[PDB]
């Protein structure tokens, strides 16, 4: 019937069954075990043991503990009984408001979707970032890369990207944080309680939003199938439900690192730099159930945590052939303090192409990366000449580069409670004529700095009369202003008498709520008949 | 081979007995005259196969859990980490001269645990939870488990108290959060410890000033430095007073390497009472780096397969199960806090390593502390274009928001024209302006050690660069400049400042009232 635990080294948990071993990637449940307790078979040791992977911690395990076989994989609740909750890897809601009330279960794994239910089409994806939407945009029912190291702004990007596109889709959408911060988890879930996403209560049916959350402090185990159960909930509502879905990954770079976590516990000998021999099939078998097939739609937004801001580390490497589209973010850029950090150049899409996005756009993306080049080859001589000599065509052309840069920056919806300027959202036929007139010159007039994180082309002409009305100011400076008491300001010390004082208790609070329990100066063992004794006085 | 047969032979098929009732009746006379050499047999007791380094490999010890304390019977604890088959990977919590061979070992029953409560406020502990003080045991303290998930999404809310550290380059461009992880990085004797330490000083200056919830807990673990330092730091913590409110966890260099490993998780768990009972929590993980070579070494000598610079694959889990731990609950977990300070020490200023990239993609914050910028007088050594922090705005006093802003500018404009300083065009005069303001205001952001500042005269001594009433003076007295500011400004700003949190529009006024009236030195 049941199997018994073998061996538990870290994560990884040997079961032996006494014939009738179960499938690889079935589940298995631990009792007597204090909390729910699942391992996934990774593979079969070969004299009647399994080798297993925990979806929680295996602190608490005894050899010989009995271990039931489920006869199936992980299994998870999906459908609109999942909208507007939290779930784990194993489908358990962590939101703390009663059971996941959805039909039909569905297995975490399957395999792809097959070739000939594949779809062709391209249509742009509108997200409302200008930098985004102009050199490298998105494709709806298509993926999308996130790169960038620590820092850079992956998920300020994933979250505007969430607060443009997935309030005006209309249909659901799905996010798997994958090894992430629980900080910034509790932040997306209030951020889209209060915006309407997510509702609680009776109204629980109206949320557009299933979370699935995998985050830093689980196990390996439970980071390496966290982001199946969210790309299973997006696949009951692509093929079942027929609806166009949204599934944001947050670094699905976690994937691949908790895969390596467990890796040299499973018998693999290490392949390049310290990855799994098994990198780029696992990512390959995750990543091409995320497509578009025939019965539905989802469009994949990944963060993908490049380490160290290496673009040749293994696991970005690659993920960058799984993508349609591809943001990569540099920390260069965001010490400009130009935000979005994304680079210019190294950013590619699919859609980036003039028989899909039309003659006007392709033409104004490849020249704003012609010039943004020229200037980056002009970088160089510049530092050791000057920018004094070049002749009023290279003198031009990194003016215009530098209001190129100045305008691809944007201020961000979700980026207001730390910047303090207010969101823009640029529309694409609003923001090519807005590179179109700095690319062949209608804004050389204005000043460069006025390009600086502002929307619209009627938004730089306003900032450049706003700098200079500015610059209009600090100009007189006799008398008349705040300083001089006599206007309506008290003295400095009537301010003083202003304040209402605080009590201050000195004992801190520390006698009253603790049970101080009386620990044993002597150490406490159990005997062989599990009876609670001192510790034997005979070394 | 196979099985089958395998246990085809538990059918008896031997077809004649000339020999299994001859030596039935000759096995127990023989065997009763090696009974002296015989050892009794074992079976929920533990017995040691082989002991050296540290490892111990325990036969028996049927119902052991993973993870689970052991005792062996000459007194020294022991860890069951690895469950093989036929033997149990014990580390030993201290040195394992005093194992040998066929030593019995006696499973306590219970994970490992250390004393947590109030009576741990003010003693000097090693990483398992006795104290090493010489101030006898520990009394008014209760046990608790080192292995504590940390809370999830439901349980925690956002970070907004602040908790400031005194240092005004952390406090005014990196500005820390009360259930924020912020790392400390550098290479080594670039001031992080010193920062960390100003730290534990100004929570203690400022709990004699807040009506006790607003008080904040210290728990400074001290990962594999020596014991002279710790001691030094327990006498700095004295002689200050800041060991009143401060928890100091020490397995030094001497210890075993699970006692080193085990030290970060026990500095947490003495630290999560606070946080769980509705206080406020400050945990410092000094040398964290030390603490993944002591995890290396465990883990290496228990034969798991080595990965980047051989340490294990799981080298990411550890500190990311422990950093996780620092957090803001909500409040009807009493919305206490704790806030991670984790201190990585990086060689000749490679970020790009294993554990430090780890340990940046774990935390929060950053910073920075470069070696150039130290030996160039600029102490702390903050590298203010990689220190970054996640919070930002709504962790920082509001008076220093408005004042900051244009010291975050201004500090950019400053180093995007330092890359120029080989020839000396000065450009219109404004080249020339933006690094003579630059180089005030990181003037300005330097201090001394051991001495904090509370918040209102560093937002005070910002105001005084951000504004004017410094251009007058050159770049080599603004140390002192900052201090005739202070000095000679009337204290009734500072308590009107403190009472607000931001610049009232009368105060503004008062403010460039009195930064006229003081006499700086500067000529
Ligand atoms: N703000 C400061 N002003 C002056 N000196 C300082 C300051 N901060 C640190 N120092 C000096 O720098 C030296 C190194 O300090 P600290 O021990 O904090 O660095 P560390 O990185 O912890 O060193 P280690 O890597 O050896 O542990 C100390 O001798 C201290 O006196
Ligand atoms: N659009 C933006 N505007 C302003 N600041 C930003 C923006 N994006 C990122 N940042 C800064 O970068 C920091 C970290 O960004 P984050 O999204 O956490 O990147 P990552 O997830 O890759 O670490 C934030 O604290 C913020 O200050
Ligand atoms: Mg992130
Ligand atoms: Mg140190």
């Amino acid at each position: 019937d049941a199997g018994y635990v073998s061996q538990v080294i870290g994560p990884v948990v040997d079961v032996r069954f006494d014939g009738e071993l179960p499938s690889i990637l079935s589940s298995l449940e631990v009792e007597g075990h204090s909390v729910r307790l699942v391992l996934e078979v990774a593979q079969h040791m070969g004299d009647n043991t399994v080798r297993c992977i925990a979806m929680d911690s295996t602190d608490g395990l005894v050899r010989g503990q009995k271990v039931v076989d489920t006869g199936s994989p992980i299994k998870v609740p999906v459908g609109r009984g999942t909208l507007g909750r939290i779930m784990n890897v194993i489908g358990e809601p962590v939101d703390e408001q009663g059971p996941i009330d959805a039909a039909d279960i569905w297995s975490i794994h399957r395999e792809a979707p097959e070739f000939t239910e594949q779809s062709t089409e391209q249509e742009i994806l509108v997200t409302g970032i200008k930098v985004v939407d102009l050199l490298a945009p998105y494709q709806r029912g298509g993926k999308i890369g996130l790169f960038g190291g620590a820092g850079v702004g992956k998920t300020v990007l994933i979250m505007e990207l969430i607060n443009n596109v997935a309030k005006a889709h209309g249909g659901f959408s799905v996010f798997a944080g994958v090894g992430e911060r629980t900080r910034e988890g509790n932040d997306l879930y209030r951020e889209m309680i209060e915006s309407g996403v997510i509702k609680l209560g009776a109204e629980r049916g109206n949320s557009k939003c299933t979370l699935v959350y995998g985050q830093m402090n689980e196990p390996p185990g439970a980071r390496a199938r966290v982001a199946l159960t969210g790309l299973t909930v997006a696949e009951y509502f692509r093929d079942i439900e027929g609806q166009d879905v949204l599934l944001f990954v947050d670094n699905i770079f976690r994937f691949t690192q908790a895969n390596s976590e467990v890796s040299a516990l499973l018998g693999r000998i290490p392949s390049a730099v310290g990855y799994q021999p098994t990198l780029a099939t696992d990512l390959g078998g995750l990543q091409e159930r995320i497509t578009t097939t025939t019965k539905g739609s989802i469009t994949s937004v990944q963060a993908v945590y490049v380490p160290a801001d290496d673009l040749t580390d293994p696991a970005p490497a690659t993920t960058f052939a799984h993508l349609d589209a591809t943001t990569v973010l540099s920390r260069s850029i965001a010490e400009l303090g130009i935000y979005p950090a994304v680079d210019p150049l190294d950013s590619t899409s699919r859609m980036l192409n003039p028989n899909v996005i039309g003659a006007e756009h392709y033409n104004v993306a490849r020249g704003v990366q012609k010039v943004l080049q020229d200037y980056k080859n002009l970088q160089d001589i510049i530092a050791i000449l000057g920018m004094d000599e070049l002749s009023e065509e290279d003198k031009l052309t990194v003016a215009r580069a530098r209001k190129i840069q100045r305008f691809l920056s944007q201020p961000f919806q979700v980026a207001e409670v730390f910047t303090g300027t207010p969101g823009k959202y640029v529309d694409l036929a609003d923001t090519i004529s807005g590179f179109q007139g700095v690319l062949t010159g209608k804004y050389d007039d204005l000043p460069e700095m006025a390009f600086y994180m502002v929307g619209d082309i009627k938004e730089v002409k306003e900032k450049a009369d706003k700098m200079a009305k500015d610059i209009a100011s600090r100009k007189e400076a006799d008398n008349k202003k705040v300083s001089e008491e006599l206007k309506d300001i008290p003295s400095l010390d009537k301010l003083v008498s202003e304040i209402k004082e605080v009590v201050i208790e000195e004992d801190d609070g520390l006698e009253e709520d603790f049970k101080a329990e009386a620990l044993s100066s002597e150490t406490v063992v159990l005997n062989e008949e599990g009876k609670s004794v001192p510790l034997p006085k005979k070394n | 081979a196979d099985a089958k047969a395998l246990d085809e032979l538990r059918k008896p098929k031997f077809s004649s007995k000339y020999l299994i009732q001859h030596v039935s009746q000759k096995l127990i006379p023989a065997v009763k005259e090696w009974e002296k050499s015989y050892q009794p047999p074992v079976i929920h007791l533990g017995r040691v196969l082989s002991v050296g380094d540290g490892i111990a490999r325990v036969y028996g010890l049927k119902s052991v859990q993973a993870g689970e304390l052991v005792c062996f019977d000459s007194g020294v604890k022991g860890m069951a980490l690895n469950l093989q088959a036929d033997h149990v990977g014990v580390v030993v919590f201290g040195n394992d001269s005093v194992i040998h061979q066929g030593d019995l070992v006696y499973r306590t029953g219970q994970i490992v645990n250390v004393p947590i409560g109030p009576g741990t406020l003010g003693r000097v502990t090693d990483g398992l939870g006795q104290p090493i003080d010489g101030k006898g045991p520990l009394t008014n303290v209760r046990s608790s488990l080192v292995e504590v998930k940390a809370p999830g999404i439901i349980a925690r809310q956002s970070v907004r108290e602040p908790l400031f550290t005194g240092v005004k380059a952390v406090d005014a461009l990196v500005p820390i959060g009360r259930g924020q992880r912020e790392l400390i990085i550098g290479d080594r004797q670039t001031g992080k410890t010193a920062v960390a330490i100003d730290a534990i000083i100004h929570q203690k200056n400022c709990n004699e000033q807040v009506p006790k919830a607003q008080r904040v807990y210290c728990v400074y673990v001290a990962v594999g430095q020596k014991r002279s330092t710790v001691a030094q730091l327990v006498k700095l913590f004295t002689q200050t007073g800041a060991m009143r409110y401060t928890i100091m966890v020490s397995a030094t260099a001497s210890d075993a390497a699970p006692l080193q490993f085990l030290a970060p998780y026990s500095g947490c768990a003495m630290a999560e009472y606070f946080r769980d009972t509705g206080k406020h929590g400050l945990i410092i993980y000094d040398d964290l780096s030390k603490q993944s070579v002591a995890y290396r070494q465990m883990s290496l000598l228990l034969r798991r397969p080595p990965g980047r610079e051989a340490f294990p694959g799981d080298v990411f889990y550890l500190h990311s199960r422990l950093l996780e731990r620092a957090a803001k609950l909500s409040k009807e977990l009493g919305g206490g806090s704790l806030t991670a300070f984790p201190v990585i020490e990086t060689q000749a200023g490679d970020v790009s390593a294993y554990i430090a990239t780890n340990v940046i993609s774990i935390t929060d914050g950053q910073i920075f502390l470069e070696t150039e910028l130290f030996y160039k007088g600029i102490r702390p050594a903050l590298n203010v274009g990689l220190s970054v922090s996640r919070v930002g705005s709504a962790a920082q006093f509001p008076g220093m928001k408005q004042v900051a802003g244009t010291l975050k500018l201004e500090l950019a404009q400053y180093r995007e024209v330092a890359a120029f300083a080989q020839f000396g065009s000065d450009l219109d005069a404004a080249t020339q302006y933006v690094l003579e303001r630059g180089a005030r205001l990181t003037e300005m952001l330097k201090q001394k050690q051991f001495a904090p500042i509370p918040i209102e005269r560093q937002t005070v001594a910002v105001y005084a660069a951000t504004k004017g009433f410094l251009d007058k003076v050159r770049v080599q007295d603004i140390v002192a400049a900052e201090e005739a500011v202070i000095s000679q400004v009337n204290p009734a700003v500072f308590k009107i400042l403190k009472a607000n949190g931001k610049i009232t529009p009368a105060l503004d006024a008062h403010l460039k009232a009195e930064l006229r009236k003081v006499k700086l030195p500067g000529a």
